RNA sequence: AGCGUGCUACUUAUACUUCACCGUGAUUGCUGUUUUGACGCUUUCACGAGUAGGCAGGCGUGGAGGUCAGUGACGAAGCCUU
RNA sequence: GCCUAGACCGAGGACUGCGGUUUUUACCUAGGAUGUUGGCAUAAUGAUCUUAAGUCGCCCGUCUUGAAACACGGACCAAGGAGUCUAACGUCUAUGCGAGUGUUUGGGUGUAAAACCCGUACGCGUAAUGAAAGUGAACGAAGGUGGGGGCCCAUUAGGGUGCA
């Protein structure tokens, strides 16, 4: 609402806050970016370091679609099971019948090995898992199945 | 005139009410003002600040944290005291039978804490079961986890994040990050 | 001075009294009679000016 | 509501200090000295009048 | 003071707050405008200019708001207005509105009367 | 009109209790206000006697130094050099004609000769200290100036000092004692008025050459007559 | 003015005054004004009158004739402010001024039978211990004013 | 009624002292008497200069939702007026 | 210790306090003016306008270290007349929900540009780091120490537990 803004306050006041000295002029300093490396060097080294420059290779024709692989860590891992059917899992599971876990089938491509698992076998299948994952999932008794 | 040593007409700088205009926390600000003018119990005057604070300064309080408060040695039977939402947390491998009493609770929270055997109360049915906040537990969430904290403070070698829209190898990298291109700050 | 601080204290509680430790600014002198036997006053005046090259 | 001079106002002055009481009833502010009538500068304290 | 017990009502100021140099030139109104240049002798506060506004001729709060009688004036459209005035009858009084008719208006003054509400401008 | 006569007679009755308390309290005060007026006068003529002595057997009695002095800021708050600034506002003498007692040390004293040039202090009498606190005594309570119109303002702050009267803050700042901080620090400054009879010609000079500023010692209290 | 309702809370109950510990003295007379002093008038319709001084009343104005007969000012009060009083004196002490007070001067043209009785009775005892000193009778009949080089501040009365 | 110097009294700033009132900041207390206002009432103390500039609280205008079953051809709005 | 001349002021509004006198569960000068008398209400009293007198008072706005300036605009008056909207954002605040969140691209529906309803995807978040190939977050109660509001046991003190 225009009635708030301080334009309506300024009214009577010869500068409307702009300054006497200073004024409010087109473009002192320049216009978008400029000065980057003459006189606005010292803004964009303190606030934006490594702006100028180039680093590392180019990727001619990126499709992203490529590098498609969501990630869901082993603390979130059993919220993938039905939620109506969680608990009994998670008391008549053994050996002979785990849950399966299509980690894929939910969106996730790799399963990484932060927290800490039930001790209740599982059967996760997965695109990728890392190392720590994988020895945590055998270590309650479960099993990795790699899936494509 | 006088040669005044500290400025004059100076407010206090701290909240003496919410910034809300909600008629229903307005009632609870209504009820801890009463309390901390009258039993000169300290656990009343700090939620009466406590109901003032913004939404940055009330943090969201999971429902880990309660699970991991109450797990001080001679805790598991205090009331938990959440000036703001309790928050569910999928991560917890089990939760305990307690007391809480917060603003608001999530489905999930409220889910969680029923389930297991406890309560979930508002500070109103606080005050009559502990006037006084007798065997009471304040939970405080992380104010510094906040993302835009993350720009606070920045500098070169201060470790803060760049305030920038996108994030790459393109996208302030190369000169004053490394020395292969000059310096690194 | 907080070893003689710290022998003064016990030596206070060995004896069974006090001991003040804190630091004192100088204070005024007190009163004090002065004895004139072979002190009598002598009586000085302004000298006159003179040159001395 | 308004501060009143114990040293205008008697009363004031009472509440204060009621030891102005006796202080009024035995004439301190007025009192005898017994000293006998003696000068003891007859002698060097002299020295003040010539040097 | 026929009206409810009041202290001496007291105007720290009776005159008019006029504009600087609304006398010199016709295009400035009397309505107060601050003098804002640099170089004003009345926003310096010269010897001999006018008078300003401030805070200090604020009036007394318990005679702020009241009529030489020592009424606050209500402003009053139609007859059921005179009905908030009930019970302030001696501390409030009614001031009948410009653009009532001259039908209602004698309407309004006749239950005023009936009511006890006073009437500050009886004539028009 | 019922529940007002009976909370009358209740309160009569806790004030007849709190009287006849109150009476023993004023008692006490009493014997210590006539104790401090007998050391006083015992002191001045055992002061008086020495000098006497002193003069009768070919000697020189040299009176013991003063111990307190009263500090009056005679000069306005502009253009004040930085270190008197800050020197003038830890003696909290922030306004003109402010007055202050200070206990003297070679802390306060090398503090009161940087404020010199600016301030008028001397030795007070005791019947300047007792005018200065009938008059103009106000207490610091709760960071408010505070009239000191009755004893119990007094014996609410400073009787865990033993200061249980205006008696006991009169005794306690003139022969300066192990508490002068504590009963010094409660007393607001004293706000006085112009002298009477206005200053010399010039006040911002030496007293000894003239002027206002410095140390005149016991014209110090005739000052105080002029201005309180 | 606007259209700002008064208030329920807004009382129209008046407070009782507060116990005012004003209690009242008695008037404290100049030591001149003693009975028998010739006063001079300041004010009023008798000003610059030269009278005697009777009575002191409760009301703290002075009991005052002229006599009637030498000056036409009658028995009347006058307040202490408003008089000069003078080192003459004449004896009153054979004057019975009991029956005279406020209530006797009580508002009810014409005159009472009373209080011309009451003058005579008065003036029969002032114009005999007048006529013991000469020329007082012909100084009350004469009127007072300030000539040219008079100082109240310098001057004896 | 000049120059050097001493003395008595006197003159008066928006400065100082006491007091009234305005505002700001703090401060005392207020729910079995909280009693149809607690965004309210109340006790007390201190303070108040200000360009550029910041913030806060308000006044006024065209038009809009709701409400006053508002004013009005027995005269709205506008305009002139110790 | 005592007497005495004058000026200005009278905030507060049942009681509550401290003293004093105690002749007394009473009185007082002691937590802020009362008593009495006269006059006036066709008005003494107060305000404004005009004008006289006394005293002071230079033309505003602007740039400027400095403006009444022999610096610039302005003869006068009326009406108009200048920090806006948008895309994307930073801080702070309010609100809804909360490890999720966003109905409005679209579909249903309608009293039809409104209101009401629906869901897949997608955006942001939930993982970082490296130029990249890639790898990918618990020794321990998700750590220890000194503080740390609040809470618990105590009984000045002291101890326990200690979120942010
Ligand atoms: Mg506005
Ligand atoms: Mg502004
Ligand atoms: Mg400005
Ligand atoms: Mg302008
Ligand atoms: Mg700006
Ligand atoms: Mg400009
Ligand atoms: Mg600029
Ligand atoms: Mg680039
Ligand atoms: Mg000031
Ligand atoms: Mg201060
Ligand atoms: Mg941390
Ligand atoms: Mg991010
Ligand atoms: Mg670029
Ligand atoms: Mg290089
Ligand atoms: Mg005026
Ligand atoms: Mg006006
Ligand atoms: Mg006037
Ligand atoms: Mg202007
Ligand atoms: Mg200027
Ligand atoms: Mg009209
Ligand atoms: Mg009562
Ligand atoms: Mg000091
Ligand atoms: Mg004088
Ligand atoms: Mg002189
Ligand atoms: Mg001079
Ligand atoms: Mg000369
Ligand atoms: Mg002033
Ligand atoms: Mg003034
Ligand atoms: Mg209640
Ligand atoms: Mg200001
Ligand atoms: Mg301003
Ligand atoms: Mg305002
Ligand atoms: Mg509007
Ligand atoms: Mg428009
Ligand atoms: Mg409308
Ligand atoms: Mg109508
Ligand atoms: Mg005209
Ligand atoms: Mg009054
Ligand atoms: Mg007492
Ligand atoms: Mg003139
Ligand atoms: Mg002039
Ligand atoms: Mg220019
Ligand atoms: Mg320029
Ligand atoms: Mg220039
Ligand atoms: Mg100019
Ligand atoms: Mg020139
Ligand atoms: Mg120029
Ligand atoms: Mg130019
Ligand atoms: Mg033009
Ligand atoms: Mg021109
Ligand atoms: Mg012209
Ligand atoms: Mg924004
Ligand atoms: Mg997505
Ligand atoms: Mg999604
Ligand atoms: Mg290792
Ligand atoms: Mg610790």
């Amino acid at each position: 609402p225009t009635r708030l803004t301080k334009t309506r306050k300024h009214r009577g006041n010869v500068s409307a806050g702009k300054g006497r000295i200073g004024k409010h002029r087109k473009h002192p300093g320049g216009r978008g970016k400029a000065g980057g490396q003459h006189h606005h060097r010292t803004n964009l080294d303190k606030y934006h370091p490594g702006y100028f420059g180039k680093v590392g290779m180019r990727y001619f024709h990126k499709q992203q679609n490529h590098f498609w692989r969501p990630e869901i860590n082993l603390d979130k891992l059993w919220t993938l099971v039905d939620s109506e059917k969680k608990d009994e899992y998670l008391s008549k599971s053994s050996a002979s019948a785990a849950p399966v876990i299509d980690t894929l089938a939910h969106g996730y491509g790799k399963v990484l090995g932060k927290g800490r698992l039930p001790e209740v076998p599982v059967i996760v299948k997965a695109r990728f898992v890392s190392k720590l994952a994988e020895e945590k999932i055998r270590a309650v008794g479960g099993v990795v199945e790699l899936v494509a | 005139g006088r040669d005044h040593t500290s400025k004059q007409h100076v407010r206090s700088g701290h909240r003496t009410a919410p910034k809300s205009d909600n008629v229903y926390l307005q009632l609870l600000v209504k009820l801890y003002s009463f309390l901390a003018r009258r039993t000169d119990a300290p656990f009343n005057k700090v939620i009466l600040k406590s109901l003032f604070l913004s939404k940055i300064n009330r943090p969201p309080v999971s429902v880990s944290r309660i699970s991991r408060a109450l797990k001080q040695k001679g805790a598991a039977e205090k009331t938990i005291v959440v000036v703001g939402t309790v928050t569910d947390d999928n991560r917890l491998l089990e939760f305990p039978k307690a007391t809480i009493a917060a603003l608001r609770f999530t489905a999930g929270a409220k889910d969680r804490i029923l389930k297991n055997g406890g309560e979930a109360i508002t500070l109103d049915q606080l005050a009559l079961r502990a006037p006084k906040g007798q065997n009471t537990l304040i939970v405080r969430g992380p104010r510094n986890s906040r993302e835009a904290v993350r720009h606070f403070g920045f500098g070169p070698h201060k470790g803060k994040a760049p305030r920038i829209l996108s994030k790459g190898r393109k996208f302030e990298r190369a000169r004053g990050r490394r020395r292969s291109r000059g310096f690194k700050v | 001075r907080v070893k003689s601080n710290a022998a003064k204290k016990r030596e206070a509680k060995a004896n069974g009294e006090t001991v003040y430790l804190k630091r004192q600014a100088a204070k005024p002198r007190g009163s004090r009679i002065i004895s004139t036997e072979g002190n009598i006053p002598q009586t000085l005046a302004p000298v006159a000016y003179e040159t001395f090259i | 509501v308004l501060k009143k001079n114990p040293l205008k106002n008697k009363q004031v002055l009472l509440r204060l200090n009621p030891y102005a009481k006796a202080y009024a009833a035995e004439k301190v502010g007025s009192a005898k000295v017994e000293q006998a009538k003696v000068k003891p500068s007859k002698g060097q304290f002299a020295e003040v009048l010539k040097n | 003071a026929t009206s409810v017990p009041h202290p001496k009502i007291v105007k720290k100021y009776t005159k008019k707050f006029k504009r600087h140099h609304s006398d010199r030139y016709h295009r400035v109104a009397e309505n107060w405008r601050k003098q804002k240049g640099i170089d004003s002798c009345v926003r310096r506060r010269f010897r001999g200019t006018i008078p300003q506004p401030n805070i200090g001729y604020g009036s007394n709060k318990k005679t702020k708001f009241l009529n030489p009688a020592g009424y606050k004036v209500y402003l009053v459209k139609n007859v059921k207005d005179l009905d908030v005035l009930l019970l302030h009858t001696k501390s409030y009084a009614a001031e009948i509105a410009s653009s009532v008719s001259s039908r209602k208006r004698v309407e309004i003054v006749a239950k005023a009367k009936k009511l006890g509400v006073k009437v500050t401008n009886p004539k028009g | 009109e019922k529940a007002q006569q009976k909370t009358a007679e209740e309160r009569a009755a806790a004030k007849k209790v709190r009287k006849a308390a109150n009476k023993e309290k004023r008692k006490v005060i009493f014997d210590r206000a006539a104790a401090y007026q007998k050391e006083y006068t015992e002191a001045e003529r055992s002061v008086i006697k020495a000098k006497r002595d002193a003069k009768a057997s070919n000697s020189y009695y040299v009176d013991a130094q003063p111990k307190l002095v009263f500090v009056v800021r005679i000069k306005g708050i502009n253009k004040i050099p930085p270190k008197p600034r800050k020197v003038l506002q830890l003696l909290r003498l922030t306004q003109i004609n402010a007055g202050v007692f200070v206990r003297l040390t070679k802390a306060t004293s090398e503090l009161i000769k940087l404020a010199e040039p600016y301030v008028a202090y001397g030795y007070p009498s005791l019947s300047t200290i007792r005018q200065l606190v009938y008059k103009r005594g106000f207490g610091k309570v709760n960071k408010q100036r505070i009239a000191l119109s009755d004893n119990a303002i007094i014996e609410a702050n400073l009787g865990k000092f033993n200061i249980l009267s205006i008696e006991d803050l009169i005794h306690e700042i003139y022969t300066v004692g192990p508490n002068f901080k504590q009963v010094s620090n409660f007393l607001w400054p004293f706000k006085l008025s112009n002298p009477n009879g206005g200053f010399r010609a010039r006040k911002f000079q030496h007293f000894i050459q003239g002027g206002d500023t410095g140390n005149r010692e016991q014209f110090i209290n005739a000052l105080v007559k002029q201005m309180n | 003015m606007s259209q700002v309702a008064p208030k329920w809370y807004q009382s129209e109950d008046v407070p009782a005054p507060k116990q005012t510990r004003k209690t009242a003295r008695p008037q404290k007379l100049r030591a001149s004004l003693v009975p028998g002093t010739v006063l001079i008038l300041l004010a009023g319709r008798f000003r610059g009158k030269r009278v005697v001084y009777l009575k002191n009343l409760e009301d703290n104005t002075l009991l005052v004739s002229g006599p009637f007969k030498v000056n036409g000012v009658p028995l009347r009060r006058v307040n202490a402010r408003y008089v000069i009083a003078t080192s003459t004196k004449v004896n009153v002490s054979g004057v019975d001024v009991s029956k005279f007070n406020v209530e006797y001067f009580a508002r009810e043209k014409e005159i009472k039978a009373e209080r011309v009785a009451d003058q005579k009775s008065v003036d029969a005892a002032l114009l005999s211990e007048i006529k013991k000193t000469p020329l007082l009778k012909q100084y009350l009949a004469a009127s007072f004013s300030l000539k040219n080089g008079d100082r109240p501040h310098l001057l004896k009365f």
